[PDB]
Order: structure tokens, then C-alpha cells, then sequence
């Protein structure tokens, strides 16, 4: 939509947990799992293939 | 709100015109301008509670904290109506230390 402003990922995650109707504290309280679910995810995507 | 149909931007608004066998779109956008960084933090440690933005991020001009809206840079003083609370402060990643500032207990003198 113009220039690149950096942000740091988590807080992305964050705006995007907003976007879906939760709100943040989901997030940040929650952060660990939710990396290791998103890992792991990525990481069944290339066995399937 | 769909991304990139109509023109680049933040859609405002469009305006049609005819043309011969076609039509014109007129789309007027909102283009983000002359950024500055600064530091930034996900929540706010105060008396052992967490603090979130309602709406905005946490930012630090160098040496003092502000809450402003995420698009256009328009900053103002941490206070119990900027934020809300959630948890204590040891579970999340990078929290700050700062001052959350209420209204009412300094207008009771
Ligand atoms: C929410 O669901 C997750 C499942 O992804 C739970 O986390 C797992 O909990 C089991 C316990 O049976 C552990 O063995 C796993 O290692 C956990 N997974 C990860 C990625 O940490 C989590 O406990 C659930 N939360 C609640 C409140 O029920
Ligand atoms: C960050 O902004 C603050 C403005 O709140 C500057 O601090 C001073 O703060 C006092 C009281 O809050 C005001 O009376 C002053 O007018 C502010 N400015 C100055 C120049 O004294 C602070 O200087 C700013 N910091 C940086 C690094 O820009
Ligand atoms: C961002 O990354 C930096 C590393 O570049 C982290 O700084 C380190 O913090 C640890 C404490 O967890 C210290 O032991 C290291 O000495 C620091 N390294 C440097 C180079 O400063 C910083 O903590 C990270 N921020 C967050 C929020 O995790
Ligand atoms: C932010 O403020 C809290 C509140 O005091 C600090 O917590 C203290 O941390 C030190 C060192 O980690 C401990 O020795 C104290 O026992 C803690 N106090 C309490 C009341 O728990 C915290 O360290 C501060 N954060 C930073 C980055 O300085
Ligand atoms: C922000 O700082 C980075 C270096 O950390 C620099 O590359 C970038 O151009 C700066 N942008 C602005 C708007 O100051």
C-alpha cells in the first residue's frame, strides 16, 4: 500500500489475531505455542509432498 | 477493503467517466508518507499488571512511552482509558517498564 515499515513479527501476529475477532493478549499470552503449532504445520506440508 | 481493486492505496473513493464502448474508473486512494522509526513494545508492566493498547501501539520517542493510532503518527500519554489489563507481568515476550497514568485518584487530590 505504499512504502515497507518494518514491525517486529509478533506484534504482525498480533494486529492479525485482531483482524479475526480475538484479542491480543491471546496472542502474546500464547506465543510459544502457537510457534511450535505453526512449525509444525510447515513442517507437515513437505512430508505430503 | 479488498486489496488492489481499486488502485493502490487505502480505497477512498472512485468516481466513474463514460469512454466509447468502455468506462473510466477514477480511484482516489490514501498513500502513507514520510515515516520515522521508533521503539516499540508489545505491553506495559505497571503495580505487576499487563497493559495492552485498546486501539494503537506503544511507542518510545527515546527516553518516554506513548500510545498512538497505527497509521498516522499522533501520540498521547498512557492512561487507563488508552488500555486495558491483562495478566501479570511475566508472561510476556519483551514488556516494558512504564507509568499507566489514571484520572480520577489526581482529580481527588
Ligand atoms: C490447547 O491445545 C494444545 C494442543 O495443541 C495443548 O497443548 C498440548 O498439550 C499436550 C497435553 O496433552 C502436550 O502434550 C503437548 O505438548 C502440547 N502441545 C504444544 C504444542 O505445546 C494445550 O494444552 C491446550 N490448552 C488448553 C488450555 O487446553
Ligand atoms: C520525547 O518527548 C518528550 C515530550 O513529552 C520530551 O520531553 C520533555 O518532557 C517535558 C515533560 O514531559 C516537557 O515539558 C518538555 O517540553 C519535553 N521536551 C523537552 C525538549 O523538554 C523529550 O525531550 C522527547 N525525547 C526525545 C529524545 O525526543
Ligand atoms: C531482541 O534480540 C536481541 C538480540 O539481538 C535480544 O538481546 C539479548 O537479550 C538477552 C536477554 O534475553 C541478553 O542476554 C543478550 O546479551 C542480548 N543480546 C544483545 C546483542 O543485546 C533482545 O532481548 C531481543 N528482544 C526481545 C524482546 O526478545
Ligand atoms: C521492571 O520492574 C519490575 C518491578 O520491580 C522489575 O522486577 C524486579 O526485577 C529484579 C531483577 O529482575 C528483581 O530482583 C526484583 O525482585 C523484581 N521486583 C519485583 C517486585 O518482582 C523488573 O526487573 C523491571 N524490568 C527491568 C527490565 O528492569
Ligand atoms: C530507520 O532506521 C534504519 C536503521 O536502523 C534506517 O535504515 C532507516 O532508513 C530509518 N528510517 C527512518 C524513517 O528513519
Amino acid at each position: 500500500a505504499g512504502a515497507a515499515l518494518q514491525i517486529p513479527f509478533a506484534m504482525q501476529m498480533a494486529y492479525r489475531f485482531n483482524g479475526i475477532g480475538v484479542t491480543q493478549n491471546v496472542l502474546y499470552e500464547n506465543q510459544k505455542l502457537i510457534a511450535n503449532q505453526f512449525n509444525s504445520a510447515i513442517g507437515k506440508i513437505q512430508d505430503s509432498l | 477493503k479488498r486489496v488492489d481493486f481499486c488502485g493502490k492505496g487505502y480505497h477512498l473513493m472512485s468516481f466513474p467517466q463514460s469512454a466509447p464502448h468502455g468506462v473510466v474508473f477514477l480511484h482516489v486512494t490514501y498513500v502513507p508518507a514520510q515515516e520515522k522509526n521508533f521503539t516499540t513494545a508489545p505491553a506495559i508492566c505497571h503495580d505487576g499488571k499487563a497493559h495492552f493498547p485498546r486501539e494503537g501501539v506503544f511507542v518510545s520517542n527515546g527516553t518516554h512511552w506513548f500510545v498512538t493510532q497505527r497509521n498516522f503518527y499522533e501520540p498521547q500519554i498512557i492512561t487507563t482509558d488508552n488500555t486495558f489489563v491483562s495478566g501479570n507481568c511475566d508472561v510476556v515476550i519483551g514488556i516494558v517498564n512504564n507509568t499507566v497514568y489514571d484520572p480520577l485518584q489526581p482529580e481527588l487530590d
